[PDB]
């Protein structure tokens, strides 16, 4: 990695292609190549299930090279993955959308700890919380 | 004076240096002159292989 | 008889970014030459057999960049002018790409070397980073600013100064300056090692330490050149007048002649498209290319042609293969130094003009009769921006056309229809200030006096509201026999677009309430009512209608009068269906560099452009707007203030939307006003 001057986290897909147009966003006021990006992740793609967008940067180094920075599928679309509703966002508090068990986050958060960085695993799940309710969830064993 | 086009299909955008013929149409009243479609404005006129020196088209291909 | 060979014609181009100094360059060339313009040289110090210039001075702005591809497509070399101070501007860059299209071998003109900021070598280095280009330096500046005194020759090794005096006629060598002399082996070195490279033999003699004479020097990088390899890079300033003369002499050394340039590639007239050359030789076929229109005033039509085989004379009927057209040929002149020898034997190479041509345009082959060819074709760019032009009179009305359509002849990227439905004349150029010159001459050479305003946006009509049960009843039962005409229909909207017609007829008569006949007639009446909508009299369009309920008399019943009663049905009930004004919205897609994106968009938003998305591209950011008609007029001259001259829009009809209430509104108001 480097400096948060070629910092983007980006890239919802791979098979969309071009993280250029909306589908991909940003590539504004930086300047990098687009078609250089997804090649190394196809190296890496099939490895991530679909309907799970990971987040990776843009990171350019000072002589041109870019690759990604791989952090995991993360709280809010596991959470439209291993519950079975999608995002609906706005609502926690106004009509039932989805209570989560307190084990079904701590599975995959062993896979989330390498997607969050606080410290730990169970240390995590409280943050699967957040972005949940968001969504419009709730959470009770 | 009034003009009348002759053919059915013309090739006219209002301000094109065309050229009268006399002859009366006797159907419009007060239109006394035909146009030549084979000269300086109206060319060779569509699907016609007959009588082709009326409405001025050159002889086909063939 | 050896004459003049055809291997000492230079063919060239002069371009530059606007406001570069190339004119005064080519009017320093006259003077010391002794006069498109023809030209003679013999080199600054007469070292030289007398050589044919033919220059032609191509436009510096970008909404006649139309000219210089013309130019750059007939033209063997080019003279890139750049500015010292300026360096590579977003403009050189254009006309590098179109240059490049062309395969032009062409050398550089560093100008402007007595303005403040000048730097030689920081535009060599431009030349490179931008344009990606491989410059070579023929010469060092001697000084800069008001310090700018002369050039140092890298090939000869020795300083050029000219006489201040007789306005740089005569020149001195003189021994490079003691704190250039380090500078110079460098670049000179640069330059030996540059020629090396032309080939194997010359490469190891450099390696072997064996010094390349002069001849062995220019040869190498005369091929370079020709083979668009390397950019030679020459300075100098005029005023005090410098370089221009040197650079003339790097002409004559490093551009081609016609006999250096590759065959002019065209297709024989077999239907067969069977491609075909043509070579730099008088005793080929003739063959040649019309590139310029000028109207005269004196004369009537100059066509300029540049003839590529054969030979033609002052009064030939040759064939203009293009247009299928035997064109006799009129009187032909040549720029022959300072007086314009009328020429009755236009060989290969010559760029000369034709008087009295009908039927030739821009872009036609004229070529010999009994050996037809159709040389490669001009693509012309799409008119990326549209105003309306209306005459003050009568007079001016069959004027304004006859002014419009020689403008349109001379210059094929300028447009000219007229609106079908608003009925005015829309003229369309490459730029607004293309379109400026084009109305100036239309105001003054032809002097048609025309009012200039917008390009009318095309409004229409539609209902948001089914109406049921609309009766229609004409009961004309006076004047010797009645009239008896009575429909009963039901109006509603479509979705705009959903049906090609724009309108939908339902007939759901049933018990013969209406005969069967005078159906046809009722859907007829809709439909004339449909050209001229009750609200402000524009076209109907989206809208279904179902005729379900009427009545007929035995005796008094006409189809006209069914019609009548259609006509009355419609317009009471499209005045309850709640009408409303449309308008188009057009699809605009904007070219831009990354660091110009933000103003480009920040204007958009205020002539209400719906940003869709971008596609960042390598020049910089392809963002895209649904934006309205009303609002894309004048768009070209502010986008090129916005973005410096560096950005390039197109616009496309996108679909019949509903315009915003307060937007139809104020229009419906005006119009019943
Ligand atoms: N002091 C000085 N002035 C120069 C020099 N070369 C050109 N000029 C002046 O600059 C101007 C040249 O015209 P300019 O506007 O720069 O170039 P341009 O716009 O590309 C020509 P066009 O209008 O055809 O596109 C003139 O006023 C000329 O006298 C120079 O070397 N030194």
């Amino acid at each position: 990695a480097k400096k948060v001057q070629a910092y983007v986290k980006l890239q919802v897909a791979a098979g969309m292609a071009n993280p250029s147009p909306p589908v991909g966003p940003a590539l504004g006021q930086q300047g990098v190549n687009i078609m250089e990006f997804c090649k190394a992740f196809n190296a890496k793609t099939d490895s991530i299930e679909k309907g799970l967008p990971i987040p990776v940067v843009i990171t350019v180094y000072a002589d041109r090279s870019f690759t990604f920075v791989t952090k995991t599928p993360p709280a809010a679309v596991l959470l439209k993955k291993a519950a079975g509703i999608k995002s609906g966002s706005g609502k926690p508090n106004k009509d039932k959308v989805g209570k989560i068990s307190r084990a079904q986050l701590q599975e995959i958060a062993q896979t989330k700890a390498a997607d969050m960085t606080g410290a730990d695993i169970e240390a995590m799940t409280r943050s699967i919380e957040g972005t949940a309710r968001s969504m419009g969830l709730v959470v009770e064993d | 004076v009034t003009s009348y086009i002759g053919g059915e299909g013309h090739n006219l955008q209002e301000h094109s240096v065309i050229l009268i013929r006399g002859g009366r149409v006797k159907d419009l009243p007060g239109v006394r002159y035909h146009t030549v479609r084979g000269a300086l404005d109206c060319s060779g006129v569509k699907d016609r292989k007959q009588a082709r020196s009326k409405y001025g088209v050159k002889r086909p291909k063939a | 008889a050896r004459t003049t060979p055809i291997a000492r014609y230079r063919n060239i181009g002069i371009s530059a970014h606007i406001d570069a100094g190339k004119t005064t360059t080519t009017e320093r060339i006259l003077f010391y030459t002794g006069v498109a313009t023809t030209a003679f040289w013999s080199g600054m110090a007469k070292q030289y057999e007398p050589h044919r210039i033919n220059i032609i001075d191509t436009p510096g702005h970008v909404d006649f960049t139309i000219e210089v591809e013309r130019s750059m497509r007939v033209l063997d070399g080019a003279v890139m002018v750049y500015c010292a101070v300026g360096g590579v501007q977003p403009q050189s860059e254009t006309v590098w790409r179109q240059a490049n299209k062309y395969k032009v071998p062409r050398i550089a003109f560093v100008n402007k070397m007595d303005r403040m900021g000048a730097n030689f070598l920081k535009v060599v280095n431009q030349i490179k980073t931008r344009l990606g280009a491989n410059p070579v330096p023929l010469q060092l500046a001697i000084g800069a600013e008001e310090h700018f005194t002369g050039v140092v020759d890298l090939v000869k090794m020795k300083a050029i100064n000219w006489n201040d005096a007789d306005q740089g006629v005569t020149f001195e060598y003189e021994d490079i300056p003691a704190d250039m002399v380090e500078l110079a082996n460098e670049w000179h070195q640069n330059l030996i090692e540059s020629a090396a490279e032309a080939s194997e033999e010359l490469m190891e003699k450099y390696l072997g330490g064996e010094e390349l004479t002069e001849a062995e020097i220019k040869g190498a990088l005369r091929q370079r050149v020709l083979n668009n390899e390397i950019i030679l890079v020459t300075c100098g300033s005029a005023f005090k007048n410098k370089g221009v003369q040197a650079m003339l002499d790097a002409v004559i050394d490093y551009l081609p002649s016609p006999v250096d340039v590759p065959a002019i590639n065209g297709i024989l007239d077999d239907g067969k498209d069977t491609p075909a050359e043509r070579h730099a030789s008088d005793d080929e076929p003739f063959s040649a290319l019309a590139f310029k229109i000028a109207t005269d005033p004196f004369v009537g039509n100059l066509t300029f042609f540049r003839v590529y085989s054969g030979v033609v004379n002052s009064g030939d009927t040759v064939l203009n293969s293009v247009k299928a057209a035997r064109e006799r040929f009129g009187r032909i002149v040549q720029m022959h130094a300072n007086k314009r020898e009328e020429i009755k034997e236009v060989r290969a190479g010559d760029i000369a003009a034709a008087i009295g041509l009908k039927d030739v345009t821009t872009g036609d082959t004229l070529c010999d009769p009994d050996a037809p060819i159709i040389l490669e074709r001009m693509e012309f760019p799409e008119p990326v921006i549209s105003i309306a032009v209306e005459p003050k009179t009568k007079a001016d009305q069959e004027k304004m056309g006859l002014a419009l359509g020689r403008l349109a002849k001379e210059d094929p990227s300028f447009r000219v229809w007229t609106d079908e439905e608003s009925n005015q004349t829309i003229i369309a150029g490459m730029g607004e200030l293309h379109l400026d010159i084009i109305v100036d001459r239309m105001k003054r050479e032809f002097n048609v006096e025309a009012n200039v305003g917008k390009p009318q946006v095309a409004y229409r009509e539609t209902i948001r509201q089914k109406v049921t049960d609309v009766e229609g009843k004409h009961a004309k039962q006076s004047g010797g026999r009645g009239q008896y005409g009575h429909v009963v229909i039901d109006m509603y909207p479509l979705e705009p677009g959903s049906n090609p017609k724009g309108y939908e007829f339902i007939n759901d008569i049933k018990g013969g309430v209406i005969p069967g006949e005078y159906i046809p007639a009722v859907d007829k009446g809709i439909q004339e009512q449909l050209k001229a909508g009750p609200l402000a009299g524009y076209p109907v369009v989206d809208m279904g209608i179902r005729l379900h309920f009427g009545s007929y008399h035995d005796v008094d019943s006409s189809e006209l009068a069914f019609k009548l009663a259609a006509s009355i049905a419609f317009k009471e009930g499209f005045k309850k269906a709640k009408p409303v004004l449309l308008e188009p919205i057009m699809k605009v897609e904007v070219e831009t560099p990354e660091e110009n994106t933000g103003d480009v968009i920040g204007d958009l938003s205020r002539r209400r452009g719906m940003l869709k998305g971008q596609e960042s591209e390598v020049t910089g950011v392809k963002i895209h707007a649904e934006v309205p008609l009303s609002e894309m007029f004048g768009y070209a001259t502010q986008l090129r203030s916005l973005t410096k001259g560096r950005a390039s829009y197109t616009m496309e009809f996108l679909k019949y939307d509903e315009a915003p209430s307060n937007v139809a509104q104020a229009v419906i108001e005006a119009r019943g006003k």
